[PDB]
């Protein structure tokens, strides 16, 4: 790694460096040695990781784990019991089976979740030249790009891209296009006599990648391949350090909360089973259900499945995104470091203010002209559109007729460019307009003139008159001119009109515009007759004492929705930087127009020059607002650099580097911070890489800020960061509502097993009929519980602090476990009992009864009746128990996701029916319930009963209890905000 | 101190109190009133109860199966045999059926009032002795020792259930799987015909009948090869016992492996 400080030397020490020559260059052998020592002039990608081993950490996990072990157990526990002859328990290898396949496809899940097929390095090959030409022994002849070593003396023509960092030479009206460094397009000037310290703002040093638009200059070769600035750049963006995204760490935290929960409650009854008498295999076994009852088999499945619905509705809006991860990013965000060119405006100079009858009039600037227009009602108006229809060369590419007027192409320069757009939209047709006031003499932009000039003869034949258009410096007209077009007239000029026009001009110019003075002069027929040829080089034309029409000025303009879309985002409580290389006076200009900058803040300098105090004096506190250009930043110190942060809430950087970029997004990260930058060029790239969600833009996006982006906005609409933002927050709170209602029924799986390891009585609930619950009537009803509706003003909130605020908190997690799931554990319980007692074993009796129940010797069992069983009717009873429980928890989560809709606000406030997946997965839920229970073969294939109906109805109370208890907390929490009941009961 | 301050721990404790205080007050009152439905002679459902299972003495299990093998030149080899068929006809003594009266009707003995003592009804006599040969007197071995062994086939008992009245419902023992040169296997039952007699269905429960006692079948076995492992499956010819139940192998029907040795 060296950093360029060859600008400076002088042509001998250049050639004592690097042994190379100013005019014939490099030996060929000297050549080839330099080639093997220091690789090609290629950039290296990095290989990265596997897509078999990112699956394989899928494959692990706190639940992953877990089951692993429970299937571990049952694998164990089959293989001994088998050894021995015993063969019954053939289940015990269906559970492995069934619980390795919900590994997998958890695992298949989790892979897909952050899966991203973008290459992502691949990007920059296209911005590498293949082709270099290089004078070796004084010869020039074409190579291949990748060959140029450091010292060869390379020659480059337009429209070529610059195949390496050079030392330039020798320069003939080059210019090139710095933009994969700096943002922007505006053409540079290259010239060998040096023009800055940093090697970055030189005149005398081209860039590798970058496009040579017109001339030709020569140069030597000083950096090759990763050492060049762009391959800073890569290196930085395709090799940075991976970051978690929050919703990553908030699943893995809730994972952490259930792994504790299961491993807590497994140890816990195992020592029991130890001390109350079972054997070790046994209480193994009775570990195993506890883990499978603790864990959620179909959670993580469920996540995936609602982020995929939210990044559908995303994409709906031109909004897509690469991971699902990135889906809720936004939410979280609380700051968005935010490029400027591209990004916050439409990378198109347009008119902006025009000045004439001594008033400042604005021009409408948005891409659609759905804005305010200016008056255009007035003869000096009229006298000036024409002038700056008149004093342009660019035109349109033909059959563009149907392509909008801004979006239309066009060659020319910038400012060319600009005034042909505006004038198209002004009139009818400038083309049309130009070409019937026929041109005779042409005088285009020269450094000794200084301006451009041009003769027309007028379009009425009546008048034979030919009319001098100018167009120029405001400054370097005012001295070639005599009237001004004021009011529609003639008027000499004086000292009011000068400071009046100098006023102008300051007021434009500080508005980091570029400022174009216009100014006519009408020819009468009487010197210059219609065949009067109006030579350019004998100037018969006065060339002076004109009469100037209108100063103009130019401004890249921000798009349409941006103003708003800035201004929604800080009322969500998000700050917002702007972030650009770009010059500080326009980035600051650009701030202000789009809302960074408040109307009324102000800079330390803004300060100072209202109070006519200096700098120094000026307390920084008052400043609101702050603009800090590259250099000021580049010797700033870390602390200072958060001092600043601290100190101006609206933050601009200007000027600044790619890295410059990313200390500061790593800046506002280390202050706990969850930033999002929004970049559409190469320079942003590693900005990109380094933010929490990086958002590209589509159409103006480079592939660079594309590859590394998590999201893309296809239509360009700046507004679509509300959206997600919007769509960020609804998801997490949608979440956790799911999550709630998914971890609720854990503890009615988990008590009956409790409770027969502790009590003895037959087995409520099996293993097989958890894993149902799970994977197949909890997964449509939470997954449902995704299109909820927001309660409140998400939108008026502010972030959620990442410390504090989490997915799923002690509050939720006690609610869903020791209150819901404590009753749905009770109703279960009473089905049982009932259905035990109607069918002669009374509650009394079934204590304590499990081993002589599960005894395949004792085939005469009394029942509370004195009827005797044998063991496979006593089975089948114990199936019924299975399907009572069963349709128990059914109910209850019926109830429960019912109540799970709201967390704040009441369901006859918001409504059952508003949601209609929640209503089709509470049908979904019953209707497999029944074919589970009543379908032919189930109480040999997964032992389901058909129980009677009485048995269904039984656990309604307690779903009632459920939604009442529920409703009336909810009622609570929102009467007394205050209050002990809200603390401690709000989840 | 451990998230919150200790008087909040009191608080949350106690209203996790109150509200699990609240539940098991209303699953308590859920059972009582389920209680109070239950009624105390009859189930409600017999829903996996629709064909009697069947047991035998004496009830040696092996490979989950009833495994009975003994050598006949070796007392201590059916002692326990012998004891546990003891233990279970002292049941059956004439001493324990005081409670249950005589009874000849030889046809269904329904009864629809309660004119035994205390609210109850009538359960009819069996003793040790109807078993005559098998009944352990005057031979202690119960055929064991010669070889001819002699097994007690019961029939669980169900609430309310009928097991046809065209006939008496019988026992018929045999040979699973019949060897080609071996002869059908003859038993002598005790009652004739093996045949569980009428009057003691039906069942009235525990509550109404608390004196009841299953009347037995005994099968004496006497073409049961030496030194050969044999299966013997006995079978329960009545109209309402059905014996075609693959998940239940003891559903009006048992089966046991037998293997005497010489
Ligand atoms: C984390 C901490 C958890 C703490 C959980 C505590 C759970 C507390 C719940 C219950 C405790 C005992 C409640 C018993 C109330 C019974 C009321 C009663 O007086 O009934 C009377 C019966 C007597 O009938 P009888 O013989 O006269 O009838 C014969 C029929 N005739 C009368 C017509 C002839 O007495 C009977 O039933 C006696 C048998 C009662 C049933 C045994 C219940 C044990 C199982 C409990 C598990 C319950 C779910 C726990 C889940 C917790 C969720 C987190
Ligand atoms: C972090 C670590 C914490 C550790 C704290 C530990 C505190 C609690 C530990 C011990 C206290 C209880 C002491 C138990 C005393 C021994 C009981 C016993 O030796 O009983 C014997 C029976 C076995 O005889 P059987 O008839 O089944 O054999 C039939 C054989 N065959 C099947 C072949 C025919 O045991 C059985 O197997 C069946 C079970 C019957 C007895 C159940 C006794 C348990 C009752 C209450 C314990 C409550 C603990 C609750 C903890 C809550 C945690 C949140
Ligand atoms: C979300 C977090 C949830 C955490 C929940 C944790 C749940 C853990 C709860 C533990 C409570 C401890 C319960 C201890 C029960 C005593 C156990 C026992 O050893 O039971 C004694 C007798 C059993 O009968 P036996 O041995 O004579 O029959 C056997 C006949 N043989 C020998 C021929 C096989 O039961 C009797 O007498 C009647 C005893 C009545 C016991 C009612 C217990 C209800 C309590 C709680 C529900
Ligand atoms: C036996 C005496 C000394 C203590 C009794 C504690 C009993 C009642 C149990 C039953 C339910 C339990 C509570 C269940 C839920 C919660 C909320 C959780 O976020 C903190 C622990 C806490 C509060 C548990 C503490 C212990 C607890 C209150
Ligand atoms: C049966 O027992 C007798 C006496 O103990 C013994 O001699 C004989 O070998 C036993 N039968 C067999 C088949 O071993
Ligand atoms: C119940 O009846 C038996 C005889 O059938 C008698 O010995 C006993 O005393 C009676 N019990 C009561 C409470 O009447
Ligand atoms: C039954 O006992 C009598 C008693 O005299 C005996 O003669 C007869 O052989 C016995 N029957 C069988 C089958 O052993
Ligand atoms: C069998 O029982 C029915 C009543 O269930 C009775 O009418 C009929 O007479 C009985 N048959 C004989 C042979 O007793
Ligand atoms: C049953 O015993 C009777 C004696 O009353 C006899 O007539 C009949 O043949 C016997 N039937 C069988 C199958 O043993
Ligand atoms: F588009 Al920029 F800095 F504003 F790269
Ligand atoms: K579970
Ligand atoms: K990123
Ligand atoms: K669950
Ligand atoms: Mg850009």
């Amino acid at each position: 790694a060296m950093e360029i400080n060859d600008h400076q030397l002088s042509v001998a020490e250049l050639e004592q460096k690097y042994q190379t020559s100013a005019t014939k260059g490099l030996s060929a052998s000297l050549a080839a040695e330099l080639l093997l020592r220091d690789g090609p002039n290629a950039l290296r990608p990095p290989r990265g990781t596997p897509e078999y081993v990112k699956f394989a950490r899928q494959l692990a996990g706190g639940l992953q784990c877990l089951m692993w072990v429970a299937a571990a157990i049952c694998l164990i526990a089959f293989a001994i019991q088998a050894s021995e002859g015993d063969l019954t328990t053939d289940d015990n290898l269906y559970l492995a089976l069934a619980l390795i396949a919900v590994v997998v496809v958890t695992g298949c899940f989790g892979y897909y979740q952050e899966f991203k097929s973008t290459n992502i390095i691949a990007s920059f090959k296209n911005l590498v030249p293949q082709q270099a030409t290089v004078i070796r022994d004084g010869d020039k002849f074409q190579i291949n790009a990748d060959q140029l070593v450091v010292g060869d003396l390379v020659e480059m023509k337009g429209g070529d891209r610059v195949p390496a960092d050079i030392r330039i030479l020798q320069a003939q009206g080059c210019k090139v296009d710095n933009s994969s460094l700096t943002g922007e397009s505006e053409p540079q000037t290259r010239s060998p006599e040096c023009t800055h310290e940093s090697p970055l703002e030189t005149r005398n040093i081209a860039f590798f990648s970058t496009m040579c638009l017109e001339g030709t200059a020569q140069g030597l070769v000083v950096n090759t391949g990763d050492r060049t600035i762009i391959g800073r750049i890569a290196s930085l963006a395709s090799g940075v350090e991976n970051e978690k995204t929050p919703i990553a760490i908030e699943i893995e935290h809730f994972v952490d909360i259930i792994a504790g929960l299961a491993i807590l409650f497994g140890a816990t009854f195992f020592i029991v089973a130890m001390c109350i008498g079972y054997t070790f295999l046994r209480a193994m076994v009775f570990f195993m259900a506890i883990v499978v009852a603790n864990v959620p088999e179909g959670l993580l499945a469920t996540v995936t499945v609602c982020l995929s619905l939210t990044a559908k509705r995303l994409a709906s809006k031109n909004c897509v995104v690469k991971n699902l991860e990135a889906v809720e990013t936004l939410g979280s965000t609380s700051v968005i470091c935010s490029d400027k060119t591209g990004t916050l405006t439409q990378n198109r100079m347009t008119v902006s203010h025009l000045w004439f009858d001594n008033h400042i009039h604005s021009a409408d600037t948005t891409e659609d002209q759905s804005g305010q227009t200016f008056d255009q009602s007035s003869e000096t108006w009229r006298a000036l559109c024409r002038v700056l229809t008149l004093c342009n060369r660019a035109a349109f590419k033909s059959g563009q007729d149907a392509v909008p007027v801004p979006k239309r192409i066009v060659i020319g320069d910038a400012s060319e460019t600009a005034l042909l757009k505006f004038s198209e939209l002004t009139l009818g047709n400038a083309m049309g307009y130009r070409e019937r006031f026929p041109k005779v003499c042409e005088i285009p932009f020269n450094s000794t003139n200084k301006f451009q000039l041009s003769i027309h003869t007028l379009e009425d034949p009546r008048d034979p008159r030919h009319v001098l258009v100018m167009k120029g410096a405001p400054e370097r007209v005012l001295e070639r001119c005599s009237s001004i077009l004021i009011k529609g007239q003639e008027l000499p000029l004086d000292e009011q009109w000068r400071e009046a026009f100098q006023t102008a001009y300051l007021s434009l110019g500080g508005l980091g515009e570029r400022v174009l003075g216009f100014c006519q002069l009408y020819l009468s027929e009487k010197d210059y007759p219609p065949g009067y040829a109006f030579d350019v080089e004998a100037m018969n034309f006065p060339t002076s004492g004109l009469c100037f029409a209108g100063l103009v000025s130019m401004i890249d303009p921000p798009r349409a929705t941006v103003p708003d879309a800035v201004l929604k985002c800080r009322t969500a409580g998000i700050r917002v930087i702007m972030v650009t290389g770009d010059h500080p006076i326009t980035a600051k200009a650009i701030a202000a127009s789009v809302g960074i900058i408040s109307e009324g803040s102000e800079t330390v300098e803004d300060i100072a020059a209202r109070l006519r105090v200096p700098v120094d004096q000026v307390n920084r506190k008052d400043a609101r607002a702050c603009v800090i250009n590259g250099m000021q930043l580049k010797d700033m110190d870390p602390s200072e650099l958060v001092e600043a942060l601290r100190t101006h809430p609206e933050m601009v950087f200007a000027r600044t580097s790619p890295q410059q970029k990313l200390v500061i997004v790593e800046s506002c990260q280390r202050l706990g911070a969850i930033v999002a930058v929004t970049g559409d060029g190469v320079n942003d790239s590693p900005a990109l890489k380094k933010a929490d969600i990086g958002v590209a833009m589509g159409i103006a996006g480079s592939d660079a800020a594309k590859n590394a982006a998590d999201m893309i906005l296809l239509d360009d609409n700046f507004a679509s960061i509300v959206t997600g933002v919007e769509q960020g927050r609804l998801i997490f709170d949608n979440l956790k509502k799911s999550i709630a209602y998914t971890l609720t029924s854990n503890i009615p799986e988990l008590t009956p097993w409790l409770i027969y390891i502790t009590v003895s009585v037959p087995l409520p609930l099996g293993c097989i009929t958890i894993l149902f619950i799970d994977l197949c009537t909890d997964i449509f009803p939470s997954v449902s519980l995704a299109y909820e509706k927001a309660e409140s003003d998400i939108m008026h909130l502010r972030p959620r602090n990442p410390k504090r605020d989490r997915l799923v908190n002690e509050p939720l997690a006690a609610y869903s476990y020791f209150q819901i799931g404590a009753i749905q554990s009770f109703a279960g319980f009473t089905d049982y009992f009932t259905a035990m007692a109607q069918e002669g074993w009374f509650p009394l009796l079934c204590v304590g009864l499990r081993p002589q129940w599960e005894n395949h010797h004792l085939q005469d069992l009394q029942d509370s009746y004195g009827q005797e069983w044998t063991f496979g009717q006593r089975l089948y009873q114990q199936y019924t128990c299975y399907t009572v429980f069963f349709i128990s928890i059914v109910m209850c989560q019926i109830a429960d996701v019912l109540i799970r809709k709201t967390r704040r606000l009441s369901a006859f406030q918001q409504g059952f029916f508003r949601n209609r997946i929640l209503v089709i997965a509470i049908v979904f839920q019953v209707c497999i319930g029944c074919f589970l229970c009543y379908c032919p073969g189930m109480p040999n294939i997964f032992n389901f009963m058909p129980i009677r109906f009485q048995w269904w109805l039984v656990p309604m109370p307690f779903s009632l209890l459920i939604f009442v208890y529920d409703e009336i907390r909810k009622l609570g929490v929102r009467c007394c905000p205050g209050s002990w009941w809200d603390q401690e009961l709000y989840y | 101190m451990l998230g919150r301050t200790l008087s909040r721990w009191v608080w949350i404790s106690l209203y996790y109190v109150a509200f699990y205080v609240v539940m098991s007050g209303i699953f308590a009152l859920c059972i009582y009133v389920l209680m109070r439905t239950i009624d105390p002679y009859t189930p409600d459902y017999q829903d996996q109860l629709k064909s009697p299972g069947v047991t035998l003495r004496p009830d040696v299990y092996g490979e989950k199966g009833l495994d009975i093998s003994y050598n006949v030149s070796d007392s201590t080899t059916w002692a326990g045999l012998a004891h546990t068929l003891h233990r279970f006809l002292a049941g059956y003594s004439p001493a324990a059926q005081e409670g249950s009266i005589n009874c000849t009707s030889e046809k269904y003995f329904f009864q629809e009032s309660f004119l035994a003592p205390n609210h109850t009804k009538f359960s009819c006599k069996f003793t040790a002795d109807m078993l005559q040969n098998c009944s352990g007197r005057p031979d202690p071995t119960f055929g064991f020792a010669e070889g001819k062994p002699c097994f007690i086939i019961k029939m669980n008992r169900i609430v309310k259930f009928l097991p046809g009245n065209s006939t008496a419902p019988r026992v018929d023992c045999a040979f699973l799987d019949q060897p080609r040169d071996g002869p059908p296997l003859q038993v002598e039952y005790f009652p004739a015909n093996g045949t569980y007699s009428l009057h003691y269905f039906p069942y009235y429960g525990k509550k109404a009948q608390p004196h009841y006692s299953n009347p037995l079948v005994a099968a004496k076995l006497l073409n049961v090869p030496r030194n050969r492992d044999v299966v013997i499956v006995c079978k329960i010819l009545a109209e309402h016992v059905s014996f075609d139940n693959p998940h239940d192998p003891y559903e009006g029907k048992v089966e046991f492996k037998l293997k005497i040795q010489k």
